C-alpha cells in the first residue's frame, strides 16, 4: 500500500555480462539508481539504462571510517524511498555478499513499512568455483573475511575448502583512494602456517573483470607468501583459496543408520569420483573412463525417455507471458495485484493456461506447461 | 596492480 | 587452434530472470545446447533461444544410479565437442555448485585439448543470503551437502552460519520421478540436536522459482523437525539455514599485532553493527541511528566529491564496444584473436580509446574511461 | 509439494 520501494541488485564480477536479466530490468524500471561498481564499462552500461543515477563511490574518502561511508550510502537510498520513489541500489557481485550498506538500507526500509527486496547476483566466490574448477559440495566450504578470520580466530577444516575475502586489507577499517600497503599481511600468513604448514598450497585468485581478461589462478606455498615480491601482488580484489590437505574418513555408525552397506566392506575412502581437485597437494590421477563409466555410455545407444519423463508441452502465448512476468517488473506488479484480471487480459492463452495463471499456483502452472504421463501417477497431490 | 579498491564491508564486529 | 568448445552456464534459481546476460549470449551462439533445469518456463525460454537443444533430465530413471546418469550427461556434451561443435551445457542455479556432470565434462574436454569454460551463475545459497537477509561475511559461512555432512561427520561452528543442501534426500544415491519419502531425515535431526540443542532454530528455505512466488522462510526448532507434518514439508529443493547460537570473542594477541587498540579497553563483543541477524536466538534490538550514524548523515549537506574521486569520462563508441565484447561471444573471440585488427576497425573511437583496446591492458582501458585527477598521483605504476 | 526433484550431485565419495 505504502509509496516507495528499495530493490538492491548486483552486477556480478565480470563487466556487464554477469548482470542477471532481472537486475537489468529493475535498473531500467527504477525512478532513482544508486551504484557502487568495480569497472567503468559496467558504470557506463548502467548510465545508458537509467537517466537518474548516483555513484556511491564518491562517499569514500582518505582516512574516513568505512562505517561512516556505509551509513551515508544507506541514507542516500532510504531518503529517496521515504519520498515514495522506486529506488534501486546496485553493488558489484552479489549485493549482500561482503556488503554492509545494502543490508542496512533494506532493514531500515523494511522496519519503516516500505517494500524491500534483495535480488541475488554472481559473487567473487561463485567466480572462484567456476575458474578453479571446484564444487563447494566436495568436500564442503568455509568462507570468511580475512581480518574477522584472524580477530575471532575462526576455525579451519583441513578436510574442506577454505575461501578468504579481503586478504589485501588485513586489519584496515578505513579507506585510501591509492589502496593500502597491507603491512599486517604477515599475521594472516602466520595463521595459515599454523593451520596448514609452510609447504601447503594457497591459490591467489582474481576473477577477470573485463570480458577478454584471464583470471589470476596463481598457486603459492604458505612459505612463498612471505616473499615481498609475492606479498606485493595481493590487492583490493584478491581472494585466497586454500584446498584441503586430507580426505575425511566415513563414520561407521552413520553408514549403518543410513544403510549404505549392502552386506559388508568396500575398497577405500580415497577412490575419488572424477575429477580430482587439481589444487590439493599429492592427489592421484583419477580414471575418467572406469568400466562402470564405459557400461553407462554403451547404454546410450538403446536409450529412450522413461515412461515417467515429462516432456515440455506449452504454447507461444504461455511462454511469452511467463517470460514477461520474469523480465517486466510492471507486468509482474500488475499480475501480483490481480491474478484473475491479468490472466483474463492475456490474449491467445488456452483455457488451462488461463485457469493456471488465475490461481497463480506454481504447481498448476508447471502442470499446464508439461505433459504428465499416466505412469507418473505421482504423489504431488497426496 | 591491486586496483580497484572497492571494499564495502568491515569491520564486522 | 583445435575445433570444438564446451561452455557450461547456469540459469540461476528464479525462472528466466536470474540468468546472466553472458549465459543467454552463449546459449544463443551455441551449435548445440544440453540443459537440466528446475521449471518449464526456463525450459521454454531456452528453446526460443536455440534451435538445437537436448533435455538432460531424460537420462534419469527409477532405481538408476545418479552416477550412471552423470556419466551419460557428461558424455552427450563431450561427444559433440569432439565433433568440433561449440557446445553449451546449461544447469540450473550455478552450474558448478552441487553439480557432478559439469565438472566431469569440462575436465574431460580440457584434458583432450578443447576450449573449456564454466560461467558462474546465481546459486540457491546466493538466493538464501538475499531472502534471509544475511551476509556470509558476518560471521563466516559453512556450506555442506546434508548426506556428506553426516557420513564424513563434517564439523559445525556454533559461531558461524551453517547451510545444508539436499536435506530432502538424506542417504539416497539413486532417483525416482515421484521423489523420495526421506525416511533417514531423523539421522540429520539427531546430528543437529547434538551440535545445537533441541530448542535451536533451523530455517527451512525454498527460493521462489516463479517470479510471483514468495520464498519459504519457515523457522522451526530442531525438536519441531521430529513432527511428521513438519518433516514431510522437506523436499527436493529444500535447503536448511542454521544461525549461530553465540558471538565469538576477539583474540587479544591479534588485536595487539593488528594494532586495533588506540590506547586500552572498549565496551563489548556484542555491540553489533546494524542490522542484527533476525534468525539468531535471543539477539537484542540494534539501534540503526546511533549518534555516530546521525553525525555521518549531518555531513551529507556539505559533501563534495573528494579531489581523488575518478569521474566516468568515456564516449558512446567506447561504451558500445565494451558492451559488445561482454554481450557478443563472436566479437569477443574476434577481439581476442587480434586486438590491433579489431581495435582499428571500431568506428568513432578516440586515439586513446583505440590505443587502450590495441594493448588490451585492463589498466589502459580503465584509464581511457575515467578522469584521473592530478591529486590521485596513485602508485598503480610503482 | 516437494517438487521438483533435480539432484545433480552425490554421492560425493
Ligand atoms: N575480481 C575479483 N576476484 C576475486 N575476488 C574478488 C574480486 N572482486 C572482489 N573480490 C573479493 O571481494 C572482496 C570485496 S567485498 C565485495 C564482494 C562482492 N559483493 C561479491 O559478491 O563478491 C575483495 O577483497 C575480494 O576478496
Ligand atoms: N529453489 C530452491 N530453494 C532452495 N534450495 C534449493 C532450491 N533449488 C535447489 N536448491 C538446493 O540445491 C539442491 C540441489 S543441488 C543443485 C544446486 C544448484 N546448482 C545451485 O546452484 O543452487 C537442493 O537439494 C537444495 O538444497
Ligand atoms: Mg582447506
Ligand atoms: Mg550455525
Amino acid at each position: 500500500t505504502k509509496a516507495g520501494s528499495l530493490t538492491i541488485v548486483g552486477t556480478g564480477i565480470e563487466s556487464i555480462g554477469q548482470m542477471t536479466l532481472q537486475a537489468l530490468s529493475y535498473i531500467e524500471a527504477a525512478a532513482k539508481v544508486f551504484y557502487c561498481v568495480i569497472d567503468p564499462a559496467t558504470e557506463a552500461f548502467i548510465l545508458t539504462k537509467n537517466k537518474n543515477c548516483v555513484d556511491l563511490y564518491q562517499y569514500y574518502d582518505n582516512g574516513k571510517s568505512r562505517l561512516n561511508t556505509y551509513t551515508q550510502m544507506s541514507e542516500l537510498m532510504v531518503r529517496e524511498v521515504r519520498k515514495g520513489l522506486d529506488v534501486v541500489g546496485v553493488f558489484y557481485g552479489h549485493p549482500g555478499v561482503f556488503v554492509n550498506p545494502s543490508h542496512r538500507a533494506l532493514a531500515i526500509a523494511k522496519s519503516e513499512g516500505y517494500r524491500a527486496r534483495m535480488l541475488p547476483g554472481v559473487s567473487a566466490e561463485d567466480c572462484l568455483f567456476a575458474d578453479l574448477c571446484i564444487d563447494p559440495s566436495n568436500p564442503g566450504c568455509l568462507t570468511y573475511e580475512a581480518s574477522d578470520f584472524l580477530i575471532r580466530d575462526r576455525p579451519v577444516s583441513i578436510h574442506s575448502h577454505l575461501v578468504l575475502f579481503q586478504v589485501g586489507c588485513v586489519g584496515i577499517a578505513d579507506f585510501n583512494f591509492t589502496g593500502f600497503d597491507n603491512n599486517k599481511f604477515g599475521v594472516l600468513v602466520d595463521r595459515l602456517e599454523q593451520e596448514y604448514g609452510a609447504e601447503h598450497p594457497v591459490v591467489h585468485y582474481i576473477a577477470a573483470m573485463m570480458p577478454h581478461q584471464d583470471p589470476v589462478t596463481d598457486k603459492y606455498t604458505v612459505a612463498q607468501l612471505r616473499e615481498p615480491e609475492i606479498a606485493k601482488r595481493v590487492g583490493g580484489v584478491s581472494t585466497f583459496y586454500i584446498p584441503p590437505k586430507a580426505r575425511k574418513a566415513s563414520n561407521l555408525d552413520i553408514i549403518r543408520r543410513l544403510e549404505l552397506l549392502p552386506a559388508g566392506q568396500v575398497p577405500d575412502k580415497k577412490a575419488r569420483i572424477y575429477p580430482a581437485n587439481q589444487w590439493e597437494p599429492d592427489v592421484p590421477e583419477v580414471e575418467p573412463y572406469r568400466p562402470s563409466d564405459q557400461a553407462a555410455i554403451a547404454q546410450l545407444a538403446d536409450h529412450a525417455p522413461p515412461e515417467q519423463y515429462q516432456p515440455l508441452a506449452t504454447s507461444k502465448a504461455m511462454s511469452d507471458v511467463m517470460t514477461k512476468l520474469a523480465l517486466d517488473p510492471k507486468a509482474l506488479a500488475d499480475y501480483k495485484a490481480d491474478h484473475r484480471a491479468f490472466a483474463q487480459s492475456v490474449p491467445d492463452l488456452t483455457p488451462q493456461e488461463r485457469a493456471a495463471l488465475e490461481l497463480g499456483d506454481s504447481w498448476a502452472i508447471r502442470c499446464a506447461m508439461k505433459n504428465m504421463p499416466s505412469s507418473l501417477l505421482d504423489a504431488a497431490r497426496e | 596492480n591491486g586496483f580497484p579498491w572497492v571494499i564495502v564491508v568491515g569491520p564486522i564486529g
